[PDB]
């Protein structure tokens, strides 16, 4: 719900998605 | 002989607009010239003067026209035409474009919008 | 669509007649029981955002404020209790001027004697010496200008909206407005555009607009 | 003499393009794509392959005898739904 009203409002602090996540990292770690 | 064959009295891609408000004066055009009972079956008088209509009807002909959403561009575009007099309203003192009451009309001959259809290879030709 | 548009004798005595106590009454009930605790916390969320308009105030933005519901308390909180405290205590009394634009008999002049007797030691003669003389004075902001309703009755027309888009060339100058029409950046070709410099935030609340349906009577019905 | 014969192997092109065609007709246009289009593709199809007189439907022939029904079917639609058909079978 944060990430969608972030975006909407036009927020900065919204996460970009260039970087992957840190849980993708979760699962790629494991790799 | 050049000199006697043009009366030379004139004072001087003629017009340089924008996609989007080349698109928006094909889509005034043909709400100024098209027959009302026509919109709802087409889509889905050149030597009289322009009839009158209403902004709902342009902005339905231009999305279905153009190869757009409700963007801020679109309606930039569309009071720089206003500005450009490309477009006139039924007032002239105290202009109140959000009233209800104001209506549009087109102030542009066929033969720009011809040049227009070309330059944004659209067919207007075949509507009428 | 397009679509949409192309494919679309009763009396408005055959309903329950109303007086204006009653109107009042609903109005009055219901706003505040209904909605009123997760709009609170939506405004508590969104005032996370004061720190980015005042940064895009900061670097000569100005701030254009849209969507659905009243937005009175929003505007009036901002330059009150957040930005002109900053702009004042942060940079070591700044006009916070507020114009109710949904007036229909807000004269231009008026506003104009306002703003002329706050910053001055053929209005547009007089706001383009004040230009001029503001270019070379210090950068720091002097005067908030918020305007509500910046697509009211009074606001609407032609010279005022040239009046006022004139007034965000000087940087000194704090410009926050508020629209409610549909076709509100109708209003504003590429000059007025430019000089106007908006920054665009969707700020729908759902806050019951009670003080604009305020000036014009809605008993009509 | 010829009596060209299918290949199973031609399946997905010609069941895969139909859903295609079936998606759009809904999407726009007001005739709907009917069976006997698809009947008409694979009669097209095998005439095709009759012309080279192989006993065999090549994916050649395929690719000619969708692009004959397709471009009968958008031609005779109105000139609004037209040019939005043409866009979106530029592949076939």
């Amino acid at each position: 719900y944060d990430e969608i009203i972030f975006r909407k409002l036009g927020s900065m602090l919204q996460t970009t998605n260039i970087l992957v996540t840190d849980d993708q990292y979760n699962i790629w770690k494991k790799r | 002989i050049k000199l006697f064959l043009s009366t030379d009295d004139n004072l001087s891609q003629t017009y340089d607009l924008s996609i989007i408000s080349k698109y928006l004066l094909i889509a005034s055009y043909i709400c100024s010239y098209l027959e009302p009972r026509y919109d709802a079956s087409i889509f889905s008088p050149r030597y009289l003067q322009p009839s009158l209509f209403a902004i709902e009807r342009l902005l339905a002909i231009f999305q279905a026209i153009f190869p757009m959403k409700a963007n801020i561009e679109v309606f930039q575009n569309l009071s720089e035409l206003h500005t450009l007099k490309l477009i006139a309203t039924t007032m002239n003192k105290n202009i109140d474009y959000l009233s209800p009451k104001v209506r549009w009309k087109v102030n542009v001959p066929w033969e720009i919008i011809k040049e227009i259809s070309e330059s944004v290879h659209f067919n207007i030709s075949d509507y009428f | 669509t397009f679509e949409g548009y192309f494919d679309q004798r009763h009396t408005m005595s055959m309903a329950p007649d109303v007086t204006r106590e009653e109107f009042s009454l609903v109005s009055n009930f219901f706003n505040e029981n209904f909605q009123k605790r997760p709009r609170q916390k939506l405004f508590e969320i969104q005032k996370k955002m004061f720190p980015q308009y005042w940064f895009e105030l900061t670097q000569g933005f100005s701030l254009l404020f849209y969507g659905v519901g009243s937005k009175r308390n929003f505007l009036e909180e901002f330059a009150i209790d957040y930005l002109s405290p900053k702009i004042a205590y942060s940079q070591l009394s700044i006009p916070c001027l507020i114009l109710n634009g949904y007036n229909p008999s807000c004269n231009y002049r008026d506003v104009f004697k306002e703003i002329t007797d706050l910053l001055v030691p053929h209005v547009i003669l007089q706001i383009q010496k004040m230009i001029d003389f503001y270019k070379n004075q210090p950068l720091d902001i002097k005067l908030i200008l918020v305007v509500h309703n910046l697509d009211g009755p009074s606001i609407r027309k032609n010279t005022f909206q040239t009046m006022l888009s004139f007034l965000s060339v000087i940087r000194q100058i704090a410009i926050v407005a508020s629209t409610d029409h549909i076709y509100a950046p109708l209003l504003w070709d590429n000059m007025k555009a430019q000089n106007y410099n908006f920054v665009f935030h969707d700020i729908s609340n759902f806050e019951p607009s009670t003080v604009e349906s305020t000036f014009q009577d809605v008993m009509k019905m | 003499k010829i009596y060209p014969k299918l290949h199973q192997m031609d399946m997905d092109k010609v069941s895969r393009v139909y859903a295609d065609l079936r998606r759009e007709s809904i999407s726009t246009g007001s005739f709907p794509i009917t069976v006997r289009h698809l009947e008409s593709i694979l009669r097209i199809a095998e005439s095709f392959a009759k012309m080279r007189l192989s006993e065999f439907v090549s994916s050649y022939d395929l690719d000619r005898a969708i692009k004959v029904v397709v471009d009968s079917f958008v031609d005779a639609q109105k000139v609004s739904v037209r040019r939005q058909l043409r866009r979106s079978f530029a592949i076939y």
